């Protein structure tokens, strides 16, 4: 029931090269399926919480989603269903604060 | 009850604690794994379809499981069980074993609380007895039409609610797997939970068939619990079938009545459950109101009163008929109402839909623009004078005459729109009639037109660096140049004043006349899109003369636009819009 | 009581699995963002957990394999898709930041990983083959899988198992790469105005007030293919967590800590450009959210470079992350293009309540929207208990009619404002909270797989077992076809019956995916068909000829000779359904025929969806005559078994492309 973290520990040795030695086997047992612990520390101290970490994770991916779509394809239907998805939420807010700014 | 006996299942992970979280069935996770409903919409029900009983499975779902929920294959299965984990932190296994073991305790407690074995003993002796389509076995099929499923889950998430209320979240979800509906929003099941809701069935599609078998069980399975009834005619059917079918399908010692009046069903304790009719005139929790379309003063009042408890749901299941299915009770209800009445219509609002909802019909028994569009575009009115930074500095003015008097196919429509933002907002409307025999019809067209403008550009100062006018010339080429030539004329006493132009076929000529013709479906296509998605609406200081006298501008606009599949506003208004090639000078 | 089926501990052991991929995952998509200078330093855990990987999906390699061709089930669907994705995922982010440490370059990086160059992987082809032409279609967001899906669903009936398949599997391909992360759903595929399969069974569920359903599927905002999972985050969130952080030494937390205090110590300007209506000089609405989105800027900024200098005292280096390293295309970005994405600091939910802190203030409606269920309430108790003269004209006329315009709005239409307002906020919210994933995709995904899988294991299954005496090579089956034709169209379908057949009519027409006629709450075939009917967007000169195609010496005998369910002269997706009721129906009938002229036994004319597996690999396909919908082979006699169900050595078919063909040679085997 070894671990696989206590049982390659070296040099770079390119993913597929593991991957023939010490897995790929028919040989071995393929026990120890536990995974490790991947997030850094320089990333816990700011986002100290998996809520603030999922917000982070989602500005960004809301950021990205943005930034590839502003050679020319020009179309990208995704592209269109996210420029008319921000100008339908402009008109929308707009309209929410102006109704209720009537209301009174 | 299977999946809440397991073991440990040891499986170490690498987490702080400072962020793991404890599922049910499963160990200690990562706290993303209680985000995401990919997983946990899955770890939460492979747990509940354990609480399901043998007999909500379904007609077909395997042998001994819900096998569309849990299914291993007979390889998948053996190559899982030589999977095995870091299994152990001995500093932090005991802590993790009592909080998995805790959290399976508080779930076993609840497969062993007495107001759980009655909800249990109520929706399975239902869907055992429906499999007879209950008939009067003692305890081909019995399918339930819709709204006969509807009553009965308005029902029992009240009953549920009430009897179990510190379960509220396990019970929920209960129900949403034991109606097998899953993955529903939690809005629709907390509708589920209102009182004092509507129903209204056509005759003869099945109220009283559904309503005694419920009537029934919601007595023998619940304790305690009383149930309320009410009917105009002395109720008496309804009673004595209800006897008849408690003492069929129970002891027929089990039953005590008085003909007419309270049925009560034993047990071995004292519980005694009720059915107090409140026919022929405290606590009930039912109150099935039989009949809400005829219904006298003075038993109002009851049912009033009954409101103002926190324990009844007063369903008001009452038939009805078409021939007077507006009734003066009840239909008038929806006009101002929020997820309350819900009809059984077949022949839905308009005089034929009913090719849509014809398979929707028993077998035993054998709009182009949205109305929310229009209630937001009549309830939304945006403030032109005083946003003049959002509009476009120009104007466009449509003019689609009618030339003749004393008809009512016989007005003229006059639109005034504008860009705003990147929407548009008419600025006036006229429904213009001429006067009978006058000597000058286009020059009163015309003194209409160019009454509204001057009122929207007096309202708008330094707006407009141009305006541009069409007037329709399909009537009269002539009397469409002569009204033009007017507008052109008076407007003399800035703004340029632009018409547009037309090369009729053969010509030349460019007259200050619009054809209406291949462009007509483009502008109503593109108008339907835009007035669907909230960008077409009318200016709060909107100016008509000559709607200005028994109606809103706005609501009569929206009168003729909702006949879309006399028309002269309509159309100048859907031209207008199109409207804002190169018109000229 | 103390043993428990093995399955349900390998189940148990799934769940372990997927949460830990799911947490797995989860990490990567963490890393896509991070600084590589500290992607450079978890190199050797990525490397570990992507071995960790390939390794376990080869040891549920072949596990999944015979799943997929066995009645897939929502469990094992998400761990595919999880382990494919991590698997991708890893193997992608591990190849990125080996390619770092070449180049040295974060913006390169950063352009690499979360995609900012990539065309557009988010398109795909199916080409669902179905018979009399092939319709293909392109799936670019998440309700067009849906729609597809419900689309193979409604003709099921007429496409095959091995081109299904094929689109399942090109389906399948996609729903890796959008509903492979399962946690963020990025908003290039989503459009929550589309409302999927499950809103129009609550829509048909809930209360109608009027308002035909298809009036009612233009306002919705769907809420189950993307949830919104309230993300909460606190003010002072570092603050709390620096003093018990992980692995710092007391003297630099301390130290930290001091540099926090120390440090302790949006395009607003666009805002005017908005239409704001009503007063211009005084509060107002505008100029309120205007003060409450600065405080917001103020409180995002304050944090920002708190942890800018908390970062310079713990670790040295001001780390540089996917909002910090393109903070040039940052900070530059309109109002609304800032309130879509923005807030690292603050909340979705803090963007809604710095919003509605502004529209709800100081005010009759406010009671109305605040708790409805009163409102209802009170209306039951209601229904219950019942040039210069130009100018000045236009300025009276103007005000007489802002006068009346407010007195309708205060008096009534509150009906319309509070549905208008309620919707507008779910508008909102909907936009900005963050949405995840849902439940529906692999949920529907496996109940169509688990029908075209179970007609393919059907067809595959029946194969051998005992004698397998065919029909559809003809020596002399002329000769005992048309007699047995002559023989059935000689009766009259005795009308008493008709509830019987229009039953058994849609309980065979209809697909796979909606059962709700098997609920144990059963509801007829017709709704059961009228939810897969109408889902997929039908012509209603096609609905009534589902509900009347029964109503009516000929259309029971629509087949010919051999080519009883054969479409090869006929092309479309509509005549092709046409054709597939007409032989449906005639099935039918002749079932109904043979069973009020002959008394030899029952055919219950049974279809090879059901029959789901039992506990391991076990499907005892009950005696009768099947469907199964394949032109190659489609009634398929099975008369008689076995004792125990499944067919073993004693379970004699009988297949035949003659409808006729089957009812005689049951007859003859019985
Ligand atoms: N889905 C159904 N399930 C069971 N019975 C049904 C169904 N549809 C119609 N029926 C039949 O309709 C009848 C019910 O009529 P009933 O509810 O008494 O009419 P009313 O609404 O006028 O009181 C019964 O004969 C019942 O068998
Ligand atoms: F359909 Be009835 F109440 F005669
Ligand atoms: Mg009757
Ligand atoms: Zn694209
Ligand atoms: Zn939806």
């Amino acid at each position: 029931l070894r671990d696989t973290i206590p049982d390659c520990a070296l040099r770079s040795q390119t993913l597929e090269s593991l991957d023939a030695r010490y897995v790929s086997r028919d040989g071995a047992h393929d026990a120890a399926v536990w995974f490790e612990d991947m997030t850094p520390a320089e990333l816990e101290v700011v986002f100290p919480t998996t809520d603030a970490k999922l917000n982070y994770l989602s500005r960004t991916q809301r950021l990205a989603s943005l930034l590839t779509y502003a050679t020319p394809d020009t179309a990208c239907v995704h592209g269109e269903l996210l420029a008319r998805k921000r100008e339908r939420f402009a008109a929308v807010i707009n309209r929410f604060l102006d109704l209720h700014q009537i209301l009174r | 009850g299977d999946a809440l006996r397991v073991p440990f299942l040891d499986f170490a992970t690498a987490t702080p604690k400072r962020h793991q979280t404890v599922v049910p069935g499963v160990g200690t996770l990562h706290d993303c794994c209680e985000h995401s409903p990919l997983f946990s919409a899955v770890a939460r029900r492979l747990l509940f379809n354990s609480l399901v009983p043998a007999q909500l499975k379904g007609r077909d779902f395997g042998g001994d499981h819900t096998a569309k929920l849990e299914f291993l294959a007979p390889e998948l299965v053996r190559a899982v069980a030589r999977l095995r984990f870091k299994e152990c932190a001995p500093a932090d296994v005991v802590p993790q074993r009592n909080a998995y073991y805790s959290v399976l305790n508080t779930f076993q407690a609840l497969h062993r609380s007495e107001a759980f074995r009655q909800l249990v003993h109520f929706v399975r002796d239902f869907a055992q007895l429906l499999k007879t389509s209950f008939r009067a076995s003692s305890l081909t099929y019995g399918t339930l039409e819709l709204f006969q499923k509807m009553i009965l889950m308005h029902a029992t998430y009240f009953l549920a609610a009430v009897l179990l209320g510190d379960h509220a979240e396990q019970v929920n979800t209960f129900l949403r797997l034991v109606f097998e509906i899953p993955l529903f929003s939690d809005a629709a099941v907390r509708h589920f939970r209102q009182r004092a809701t509507v129903f209204l069935v056509p005759r003869r599609h099945g109220k009283t068939w559904f309503l005694v078998p419920l009537i029934a069980l919601s007595l023998a399975s619940f304790r305690g619990i009383k149930i309320g009834y009410t009917a105009h005619i002395r109720t008496e059917p309804v009673f004595e079938e209800i006897d008849a079918c408690l003492r069929g399908w129970f002891g027929s010692a089990r039953v005590d009545h008085v003909k007419g009046e309270t049925i009560s069903f034993s047990f071995p304790d004292g519980s005694r459950s009720t059915i107090v009719f409140a026919s022929s005139h405290q606590d009930f929790n039912l109150l099935f109101v039989d009949e809400a379309n005829f219904i006298r003063p003075d038993a109002v009042q009851t049912i009033m009163g009954f409101l103002n408890q926190a324990n009844c749901k007063i369903i008001f299941v009452s038939s009805t008929n078409t021939g007077k299915a507006s009734t003066s009770f009840l239909y008038n209800l929806r006009g101002a109402a929020d997820e309350l009445l819900n009809v059984v219509t077949y022949i839905c609002d308009d005089h034929m839909p009913r090719v849509v909802t014809h398979t929707n019909a028993t077998a035993c028994s054998c709009p182009v623009l949205t109305k929310s569009a229009g209630e937001r575009f009549l309830l939304y009115r945006p403030s032109t004078t005083t946003n003049s930074g959002l509009m476009a500095p120009d104007l466009y003015v449509y003019v689609d005459p009618a030339f003749t008097a004393n008809t009512r196919a016989s007005g003229t429509g006059v639109a005034v729109v504008g860009r705003y933002r990147d929407d548009y907002i008419i600025f006036a409307l006229e429904h213009f009639f001429l006067r009978a025999l006058t000597g000058s019809a286009p020059a009163d067209i015309a003194r209409c037109v160019v009454h509204s403008l001057t009122q929207v550009l007096a309202l708008h100062p330094g707006a407009f660096r141009g305006v541009r006018v069409a007037v329709e010339g399909n009537s009269s080429q002539d009397s469409a140049v002569a009204i033009a030539t007017h507008v052109h004329t008076e407007m003399h006493r800035g703004p340029e004043l632009l018409f547009y132009h037309c090369e009729p076929p053969g010509s030349a000529v460019l007259y200050p006349f619009f054809l209406l013709n291949k462009q007509k479906t483009p502008a109503f296509e593109h108008f339907i899109k835009k007035f669907n998605s909230g960008g077409v609406m009318a200016s709060q200081e909107i100016v008509s003369a000559t709607v200005r006298l028994q109606t809103d501008p706005v609501e009569y606009l929206l009168e003729q636009l909702n006949n879309l599949t006399s028309d002269d506003l309509m159309v100048a208004v859907i031209m207008a819009i199109y409207l804002a090639g190169p018109p000229h000078t | 009581a103390a043993p428990v089926s093995e399955p349900t501990v390998a189940r148990q052991k799934l769940l372990a699995l997927l949460g830990q991929v799911q947490t797995y995952v989860f990490q990567i998509e963490l890393l896509r963002r991070c600084d590589p200078h500290i992607g450079r330093g978890k190199l050797p855990q990525l490397k570990l957990n992507a071995l960790q990987v390939r390794a376990l999906r080869r040891r549920l390699r072949p596990g999944l394999e015979a799943q997929a061709g066995a009645f897939l089930t929502p469990l094992s669907v998400t761990l595919e898709l999880l382990l494919e994705y991590a698997w991708r995922e890893g193997e992608r982010l591990l190849g990125s930041l080996e390619t770092f440490a070449t180049a040295g370059d974060v913006a390169a990086f950063f352009t690499e990983t979360m995609g900012l160059a990539r065309p557009c992987p988010y398109h795909q082809r199916v080409r669902l083959d179905t018979y009399g032409g092939t319709v293909h279609m392109e799936l670019c967001f998440l309700h067009d899988v849906e729609n597809f899906l419900k689309q193979l669903n409604y003709c099921h009936l007429i496409t095959p198992s091995r081109g299904a398949t094929a689109a399942l599997e090109r389906v399948r391909e996609f729903m890796v790469g959008a509903v492979g992360s399962g946690l963020i759903v990025p908003p290039e595929l989503s459009d929550p105005s589309h409302p999927c399969a499950v809103c129009f069974e609550e829509l048909c569920v809930t209360a109608n007030q009027g308002a035909t359903i298809a009036s009612r599927l233009a306002d919705r905002i769907c809420n189950h293919v993307t949830q919104q999972a309230q993300v909460r985050l606190d003010a002072n969130e570092l603050r709390r967590y620096l003093p018990h952080a992980a692995g710092l030494s007391d003297a630099d937390r301390a130290r930290a800590l001091s540099v926090l205090d120390h440090a302790l110590a949006y395009a607003i300007s666009e805002l005017q450009f908005w239409l704001a209506s009503g007063d211009r000089a005084g509060q107002t609405t505008m100029d309120a959210f205007a003060s409450n989105l600065t405080a917001l800027a103020r409180r995002e900024l304050q944090q920002e470079t708190a942890a800018v200098a908390v970062e310079l005292a713990l670790f040295g280096r001001r780390a540089e992350h996917f909002d910090r390293a393109f903070g040039s295309h940052l900070a530059a970005l309109d109002m609304v293009d800032a309130l879509i994405i923005g807030g690292q600091a603050t909340s979705p939910d803090d963007q809604i309540e710095a919003l509605i802190r502004a529209c709800y203030d100081h005010h009759p409606l406010l009671r109305r929207l605040v708790s409805p269920e009163q409102c209802d309430e009170e209306a039951l108790r209601r229904v219950l208990a019942r040039w210069g003269d130009i100018a000045t004209q236009a300025a009276a006329d103007v005000r007489e009619r802002r006068r009346l315009y407010a007195d309708r709005l205060t008096k009534r239409s509150l009906a319309s404002l509070g549905r208008c307002v309620r919707e507008q906020r779910g508008e909102l919210e909907k936009m900005l909270r963050v949405s995840v994933h849902g439940e529906v995709l692999p949920a529907t995904f496996a109940a169509v797989a688990n029908g075209f899988a179970a007609r393919a294991r059907f067809c595959a299954l029946t194969a051998g077992a005992g004698t397998v005496i065919d029909n559809r090579s003809a020596p002399g089956v002329f000769d005992a076809h048309r007699f047995m034709r002559a023989s059935l169209l000689r009766h009259q379908v005795d009308p008493a019956l008709l509830p019987s057949i229009t039953h058994r009519f849609f309980e065979l027409v209809n697909g796979p995916l909606f059962d709700h006629s098997t609920h144990s709450f059963a509801q007829p075939p017709n709704t059961a068909l009228y939810y897969s009917v109408e889902n997929v967007g039908l012509l209603p000169h096609l609905k009534e000829e589902l509900a009347r195609f029964i109503m009516g010496g000929a259309d029971w005998a629509v087949s010919e000779f051999q080519r009883f369910y054969c479409f090869d002269g006929i092309s479309g997706i509509t005549p092709t359904q046409r054709a597939a009721w007409r032989y449906i129906r005639e099935l039918i009938i002749a079932t109904t025929l043979f069973a009020s002229v002959y008394r030899c036994g029952e055919l219950e004319l049974r279809r090879p969806d059901c029959s789901r597996p039992t506990s391991e690999g076990r499907y005892r396909y009950p005696p009768g005559v099947y469907l199964t919908y394949d032109s190659d082979c489609p009634l398929v006699a099975i008369v008689e078994s076995a004792p125990d169900g499944c067919i073993g050595p004693r379970s004699v078919v009988v297949y035949d492309r003659d409808v006729f063909s089957i009812l005689y040679s049951v007859l003859q085997h019985l």
